[PDB]
């Protein structure tokens, strides 16, 4: 188990760690989060009590170093930093634990929710989508734009998602115009799976990453990316059998974990109804179909 | 954006554009089988591709053989239309290629867009206008060359005959849409009007009769009257 200590908490803020969150009062004696499960990536995120605008946060993997949070009063936000001096860091942590000023990552033992949401998410791959190579952790916020959004302005602050475009030359083979547009299997299997992502694990990794950024930060271009990667699969007549079964599990836990009051802006009516009721794979998403109907039957 | 009553006049500026109408591409007679089931038999169709400024009509005849052994023909027809329109553009010299293509039915947008990916600077536009181009098969010479075709074939016409020697594109397009609106709403009456006088003839190289300017006004009037009456009948007003 690992720890992310906080220097202090000077401004009142809601802090999330994965799917958990805690309210911290201005200058309350808060000094970090302990008992963080090793072996998965994690995200620690923030929403200030005074500007409910700009949710922001850090993707990180505790196996890649010692990380802490420090408020910056010039830039006005909680920053993630790496401590390179290992003894200095254990010392800080042990002292804060001894004073019981840390919250415990509150995982129920029966619960596999976070595993299931982050199964294919890889921290080393996260750093190729969020490019800032002097840090081992990755910053994301509500407002950041994706590479594709920028095409249709600052490249350093961009989410480099895999551009997916159903009316593009990458998607449509010359002479198979109709074939490839109505059955995207060529684009899924040859262009994207074999060409770009190399395997399905990677594809699912980006898809889960995009969903988590949409849910935790309300990042709109991430939501567009998650829906696009679902639609590419659902619009392919030929999908490996193991991918369909795993897709159903992925989407189930994403729909399960969504706040009930956010389905209006995070869920795209057209994509879901087409994936569940019109597409080739309309019959291959039993769990995801069952949870969608019992929990959001309005959308459909 | 979409073409409508408000940007109507853009059709007659000097940027090349084409209308594409696919209504008559896939044509069937529906009939009964020996066992009492219903079956379709296709007949030849055409793509109606028109430059509204010049009157040049690119009539691509769609021979029934293009449907042989194919499923979901009404869906295929939209892609075949898009394939043929794209092939036409590629066949034209660069300075003759359109800057816009306006499809008369919105279901053509995606098929045409995908087929024209090689021409990113050609705008594919829908329209809110209810244009009467389905009535093109009520023009005898167009109907005749489509039905007689024994293979795929492109036939070129000027749908305005020689009208542009005497009138502008705007007025010629209005005359054309009025003639086609009348033919669409009551073909029998519409055609009675155009040929009633055996002394007015159609030149071998034309589609419509050689009316003087004054006879065109009498014609156009008679075509309006037909269109209104039919409307009171249609709706009882
Ligand atoms: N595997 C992944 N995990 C997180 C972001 C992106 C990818 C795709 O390479």
């Amino acid at each position: 188990m690992n720890t992310v200590p906080f220097t202090s908490a000077p401004i009142e803020v809601t802090i999330g760690i994965d799917q958990y969150s805690f309210n911290v009062k201005e200058n309350q004696p808060f000094h970090g989060i302990k008992d963080i499960p090793i072996g998965h990536v994690h995200v620690i995120h923030f929403q200030h009590a005074d500007n409910s605008s700009m949710r922001y946060g850090y993707w990180f993997d505790c196996r890649m170093g010692n990380f802490y949070i420090q408020y910056d009063p010039k830039d006005g936000l909680y920053k993630m930093m790496e401590e390179r001096d290992g003894a200095k860091f254990e010392n800080i942590v042990h002292n804060f634990k001894e004073r019981q000023m840390m919250v415990s990552y509150p995982k129920i033992d029966e619960d596999d929710t976070w595993y299931n949401l982050t199964e294919f998410v890889q921290m080393d791959k996260i750093r190729k989508i969020v490019r800032k190579d002097e840090n081992q952790f990755s910053y994301v916020d509500s407002s950041m734009t994706t590479v594709q959004e920028n095409e249709l302005s600052d490249p350093a602050h961009s989410l480099n998602y895999t551009v997916i475009n159903f009316k593009s030359r990458e998607a449509i083979r010359p002479g198979h115009e109709m074939e490839d547009f109505l059955d995207k299997s060529y684009y899924l299997n040859t262009v994207m799976l074999q060409g770009i992502f190399k395997n399905s694990s990677n594809y699912f990794g980006e898809l889960q990453f995009a969903f988590l950024n949409a849910m935790f930060f309300g990042n709109y271009g991430s939501s567009l990316q998650w829906h696009a990667m679902i639609e590419l699969i659902c619009s392919s007549a030929t999908v490996p059998k193991h991918m369909l079964d795993k897709l159903d599990e992925i989407l189930y836990y994403q729909i399960k974990t969504l706040p009930e009051q956010y389905s209006d802006i995070l869920l795209n009516e057209r994509v879901w109804n087409i994936c569940l009721y019109s597409s080739f794979q309309k019959n291959s998403l039993h769990n995801t179909e069952k949870i969608m109907e019992n929990k959001y039957p309005e959308l459909l | 954006g979409a073409m409508n009553s408000s940007n109507y006049a853009e059709l007659f500026n000097n940027d090349i554009k084409l209308f594409v109408d696919d209504t008559n591409v896939y044509r069937v007679t529906v009939h009964k089988t020996f066992e009492g089931n219903v079956a379709t038999k296709a007949i030849n169709g055409c793509i109606f591709t028109l430059n509204p400024k010049t009157g040049h009509l690119f009539l691509k005849i769609i021979h029934t053989s293009v449907w042989a052994g194919q499923k979901r023909l009404s869906q295929l027809a939209k892609w075949k239309t898009a394939e043929e329109v794209s092939a036409l553009v590629r066949s034209l010299p660069k300075e003759e290629q359109p800057k816009q293509i306006i499809v008369t039915r919105k279901a053509m947008l995606d098929p045409l867009e995908v087929h024209m990916l090689d021409f990113p600077n050609i705008a594919i536009r829908p329209t809110e206008l209810r244009l009467p181009f389905s009535a093109a098969m009520s023009i005898d010479k167009l109907s005749d060359v489509v039905m007689k075709a024994t293979e795929p074939q492109m036939v070129l016409f000027n749908i305005y005959d020689d009208w542009l020697d005497r009138i502008s594109s705007y007025t010629a397009f209005s005359r054309l849409t009025l003639l086609l609106r009348a033919l669409k709403t009551n073909e029998e009456s519409a055609k009675m009007i155009l040929l009633s006088d055996p002394t007015i003839t159609i030149k071998s190289y034309h589609l419509w009769p050689s009316f003087t300017d004054e006879q065109w006004i009498t014609i156009e009037s008679q075509m309006r009257d037909l269109i209104l009456t039919e409307y009171g009948r249609k709706y009882n007003v």
